[PDB]
């Protein structure tokens, strides 16, 4: 693991500043976010300055998806067995309540729970909400 | 005495293994102690008699008390709702500690576990409420039926259980 680069970010910043919220933002986001951890996905999103209303629309979708995820994935009984990693909650997938090595484990466990791909799908559904409002 | 003593007679695929008894620390965690004591005597008309240790992890613990679904997804306390973590005064100090299993903070029902090792990292996450008095060797035997993910190789049941004194 290497945290995303200022180089990739600059690109996403240039994308959002020019194209606002045209359909083109979505395929771009997907390209720049290849293999991202949740932490990296949030660093990309945090780089957006302004567009507060649209950023809140994204957050609402992320919160809704995360709660759906919890609903469909009941917590297993603790205590967790030695060696085993706990199952991710919605907030873990979105990066608020998890660490980076946890994200890495899930992504690299057997098989993977690909918490980056999951969170990215939620983000994408939020970007679709924004694109349909603005364009 | 203030602290009650409970016994479980354990069977393996119907065959008697032996008896394990516990001291319940009612003097430190009276609400958690009373739940397990009442489930052990059956006095509320439901409880542990006949239920199974559904998850046994060698070198870690033995877990049971789901007498409603028998697989971890059930359990129910005597209080008509899951109940808060009473306190975390007592620690997970080695084999024979009796502690509550849970699905997060303040979600105690009827599931419990018996430590077969020191598990200090559980301190502050599971409420310790008792300890094995007699029968630790029976606990150690039960551990041989577990596996790394907890699946048991034979049906480990609480054939009978109640209060001593």
């Amino acid at each position: 693991h290497q945290a995303i680069s200022p180089r990739t970010l600059n690109a996403w910043v240039k994308v959002v500043e020019e194209k606002a919220f045209s359909p083109e933002v979505i395929p771009m986001f997907s390209a720049l976010s290849e293999g991202a951890t949740p932490q990296d996905l949030n660093t990309m999103l945090n780089t957006v300055g302004g567009h507060q209303a649209a950023m809140q629309m994204l957050k609402e979708t992320i919160n809704e998806e995360a709660a759906e995820w919890d609903r469909l994935h009941p917590v297993a009984m603790a205590p967790i067995a030695p060696g085993q990693m706990r199952e991710p909650r919605g907030s873990d997938i979105a990066g608020t309540t998890s660490t980076l090595q946890e994200q890495i484990g899930w992504m690299t466990h057997n098989p993977p729970i690909p918490v980056g791909e999951i969170y990215k799908r939620w983000i994408i559904l939020g970007l679709n909400k924004i694109v349909r409002m603005y364009s | 005495m203030v602290n009650p003593t409970v016994f479980f007679d354990i069977a393996v695929d119907g065959e008697p293994l032996g008896r394990v008894s516990f001291e319940l620390f009612a003097d430190k965690v009276p609400k958690t102690a009373e739940n397990f004591r009442a489930l052990s005597t059956g006095e509320k008309g439901f409880g542990y008699k006949g239920s199974c240790f559904h998850r046994i992890i060698p070198g870690f613990m033995c877990q049971g008390g789901d007498f409603t679904r028998h697989n971890g997804t059930g359990g129910k306390s005597i209080y008509g709702e899951k109940f808060e973590d009473e306190n975390f005064i007592l620690k997970h100090t080695g084999p024979g500690i009796l502690s509550m299993a849970n699905a997060g903070p303040n979600t105690n029902g009827s599931q419990f576990f018996i430590c077969t090792a020191k598990t200090e990292w559980l301190d502050g996450k599971h409420v310790v409420f008792g300890k094995v008095k007699e029968g630790m060797n029976i606990v150690e035997a039960m551990e041989r039926f577990g596996s790394r993910n907890g699946k048991t190789s034979k049906k480990i049941t609480i054939a009978d259980c109640g209060q001593l004194e």
